[PDB]
């Protein structure tokens, strides 16, 4: 069998990396799905599609936590965390070749690192997502996965919008947890380095 | 209505002073002479200008007049305008400002005062430590601080005032004591500021112009500048950056 | 730190679309080599060569906004408002740590802080960004080449009109004879308000 | 057959002069000294060179020479030539042309003259108005008015001279009378061009360089450059905007 | 431990030369005076500095220490400092690098000498050709010279000295005798190097500077620029590329 | 050629060794009069064939159609190069293929250059209708076909130069076997006239470093 690899939350400020496998017997089963065009899709219709893969396809799913992926950016950068991860998800599956969205500029390096780590075939390519029903799948499962570690936060903390620094919702609460000087552990080492997050207005005097 | 003459450089620094901020810009010609003030989209800065009217080589108005100018239109044309040129600015009809330098004569639609965004209120801050400087040494202390973070420290206490910037692996401190300040109070006041900000507010000072900082603990502060010898003040006032 | 290089093409045209471009490279010293810099002087061939190198070793990412979308979003919005919008849309797509833009506007200052507001990324904004950030003049030269691409599928349907800049005197003619058929095609943009003679005619 | 020797001053300025408009150009070496014209492919633009013999320090020619020059290759040579550097021009052979100036030697090869686009005709304008100012002057004028429009007005009456620039919100006018102009005929004309050809215009002249206007109505601009100290002259003329 | 002072200029001539190159580099101080190498990582060009202590306004060592240095750092900062300003480097502690000039003080994180790459040896060239002109002429003729080709010759024998270029359509050469240059042994030699390591080299030098050339038949060449009035020496060595 | 029954026909066209930096640039056009029975043959999935295998199909390909095969050599490459890139030398010799065969359309396989832009450039060279697509090889047998005849020509000319010169990999820089052997051809100063001289992997390898002193 082929196997697809992608992720969620690489670029989060609030929850975690995740990192999906997805390998299946029949292909042709998993085009009939409609994998390639699910990002216009709503949270509701990703998760029954979700279902849908996990019923016909093997599945491995991988999460590093915010307070985890800070520990190994010390010495790591978030690529190659993310290539070691993987390189974990291609190792459970034991596929004949994988196929995997590439992170970095040029793929070509990174399949050949993949190759040497696993010891199996790996295809790497820009946005990987979009040409290999495989890999829209671990797209999907990575997504709902995130979203899932996300409901449970908003539970906790309330609701915080996604988590990108991009959503205006995130960064209303951030500014004001950030104000409040008690800021959750789900929140990466990084909120640090948004600048507008701690730039205050001359109305708060 | 309004007929005033100004050397370019008072009028090339009342532009660039708002431009930093705003497009547009009200700007209030008063017996006491030219006013100008206007708060960043953001709200985080606010610059305040003002041109006695005896910095003018003519100014006359038959009453108290507002405008609504479009700022980046009068910077642009500004720099066609010499530092030592004479410029004239007229305005006789209630829609368009005349602009005369040399051989060329400018005119600019007007905009209706009331369509421009509210004119700020100056802000009441008390702030403890109050630091007189060169303009000059302050510039140069910001672009130094620019090489190592996009935020720095700005300390003040007893020992004299302090411009702190810190990177991963280095950092950098301007330090002056009250000897070599013009005037110091050694109050005692720390607050974080973004350099972006500070950068653009020094592009309408040098050396020779005189610097005013008040400061206070992580409140905004206040950079009074004074310049073209003391014909033209400019006051920016910056909202504090919450430290990590 | 991962940097990125945003630039447009065909703000300034009268027929086609609005082309934004974002390029981000691992190995800039790889991208210097390749003489993005001064690439303004190279013919047709040798800029489609040049991209299809800057393709192989950078991420690329390209907008386009058709002519019909621009009239509607002009309604509402200046140019550089729309730009401004296309350069936030591209850099979060990128998300680099750094991104250089080039600006048309007289304060470049104001559009990096409205850029670094809506990202959350830090922007530099500089007037002429093409001739001194390799990243931008990269940029530069994707954005023309889709633009030149979405022009050739235009004249695939509306046959040769020229590049669709008023400067173009081949544009000039077609655009003449269109606005005189009453019968103008789509791609033409709105604000389309003298007759450019030559030297032929004295 | 070719050995002329000019300043740097003079060769940046032909150089310069001619790159604007074409990348080719048919470079001809008479009696009278150097000339060359060109029109941009447009047909809109024309430029005239002329640096009289007087104008070189050597001029020696056996006879009336035409040359296919690649203008692009001797601008970018011209650069590293400085001002007051003297220059030397050998053509011995029909295909190459040599360019020496202090310790460099540089050889290119020259174009079949048949080959570059057939030599524009100077045309046959009647201009009434006739303007004489400072070059510099003019530059800034159209400067200003690039601020404001893509065109610009050239008017000419017994008022004086004015370039006026209007925008869908402001306007600028530039404005000289008798009395300020070097040389003026009070001639009645009003003509319209585009300010992207005058700013290129423009880039051969600066302060202290004289410019003489021949302006009429609806009709091409004459834009007589006197550059060097009036050793080389530099014309521009340009086709109108109409309807 | 070191505590030296220089000029401005001395300091942005030492590491615009080696940031050339390399991202981090050895500085050894040494009685001699500053010493560092480095080798780009292609191994294709190396760099020497030389500052002789009597350059220096104040040179003061207690023992003969290197350190690893991030020269991009450095050069980031060096842009602050002014050229007729006075630079302080002080390194009490085995951590930090203490640059002082004005009313600023800077603090780097230095980086342990044993992490960098390992010190180039100065390679044993015995070169014919012995070349002495004006740093700036050079300059000059590499810029002519990368307006036709990626790659030129340099060529040497009784005549004297040759630098060419040849493109398909045009070509340029460089020629001066042993009377124009300064110094000239006649030495027969023939290299070819890549222009843009040339052009590189050459933006530390200008005209008033004396550069030294030692010329082989393929074999890499030796360019030796004397800056800032002979308080400064420069060392370049270029690796050779095939020819024909 | 005459007209007819030229003009009757479609054709394909496609290349093989464009990017290399040893060996010729192999230019080859199919026009058949049956395509169905081209089809028929199996062109479409010949990727996967040996090498044996694919010079049977080009002899199968050669029986039914009509075959025109330009090659450009390394020499040849190096002088055009200098005015040219490769893409461009590419669409000139599109044009001249089509011109010999003269086919009422003519399909192209199009490089990483814009297809609308190169149909519109091939059909003013050649004043034919012109469909150039990026790979088109995997779209019509006329172009796979023409795939199958260049790679068999480009390969026997490869073969030749092997019993000359020796194995020197595939000809494409990215084979480490080919950098090794041009990296010692370069430094021995004896370089076979089959080496692309004006290529930049040829320029990067001239360059020596400090540790060969």
């Amino acid at each position: 069998m082929k196997a697809g690899i992608d992720e969620a939350g690489k670029g989060c400020v609030i929850g975690p990396l995740v990192v999906a496998g997805v390998a299946c017997s029949d292909e042709d089963r998993l085009r009939k799905l409609g994998v390639k065009d699910s990002k216009k899709l709503s949270q509701g219709r990703r998760e029954e599609l979700a279902e849908e893969i996990r019923k016909i396809c093997r599945t491995e799913v991988l999460k590093v936590s915010p307070e985890n992926l800070d520990e190994r950016m010390a010495a790591k950068t978030i690529n190659e965390i993310l290539k070691e991860c993987y390189a974990e998800i291609i190792l459970r599956l034991k596929p004949e070749i994988a196929y995997v969205d590439s992170p970095d500029v040029i793929p070509e390096r990174l399949s050949r690192e993949l190759e040497e780590i696993t010891g199996l075939r790996v295809v790497a390519e820009h946005k990987a997502d979009e040409k290999y029903p495989l890999v829209a799948a671990a797209s999907i499962i990575a997504k709902v996965e995130r979203e899932r570690e996300i409901e449970r936060l908003k539970e906790k903390f309330g609701d915080f919008g996604s988590g990108y620094a991009s959503d205006p919702r995130t960064r209303e609460v951030l500014k004001e947890w950030i104000a409040s000087g008690r800021i959750p552990s789900c929140v990466r080492m990084r909120w640090k380095t948004v600048s507008n997050l701690r730039q205050k207005t001359l109305d708060d005097f | 209505m309004i007929d005033v003459i100004m050397t370019g450089e008072l009028l090339k620094t009342v532009t660039r002073a708002i431009v930093a901020l705003v497009s547009e810009a009200r700007i209030h010609f008063l017996e006491k002479g030219l006013h100008s003030r206007a708060v960043d989209p953001a709200n985080v800065a606010m610059v305040i200008v003002d041109i006695p009217k005896d910095s003018f080589e003519v100014y006359n108005i038959d009453e108290e007049k507002t405008i609504g100018v479009d700022m980046d239109r009068i910077f642009d044309i500004s720099k066609s305008i010499s530092t030592k040129d004479l410029v004239e600015l007229i305005v006789e009809d209630e829609s368009t400002l005349k602009v005369k330098f040399g051989s060329v004569e400018y005119k600019v639609a007007l905009i209706d005062p009331s369509a421009i965004r509210k004119e700020p209120r100056i802000p009441e801050l008390e702030l403890p430590a109050k630091i007189v400087m060169d303009a000059g040494e302050f510039k140069k202390a910001i672009a130094a601080a620019d090489k190592i973070s996009d935020q720095v420290i700005f300390r003040s206490d007893k020992e004299g005032f302090r411009i702190e910037a810190k990177g991963d692996v280095d950092s950098i401190v301007f330090h002056m004591t009250e000897t070599e300040l013009i005037e110091f109070n050694g109050g005692e006041a720390r607050s974080m500021f973004s350099v972006d900000y500070l950068k653009e507010f020094c592009k309408v000072a040098g050396s020779g112009d005189l610097l005013t900082i008040h400061l206070g603990t992580n409140y905004p502060v206040r950079l009074v500048f004074e310049l073209v010898g003391g014909r033209a003040k400019v006051e920016y006032i910056l909202a504090p950056r919450i430290e990590s």
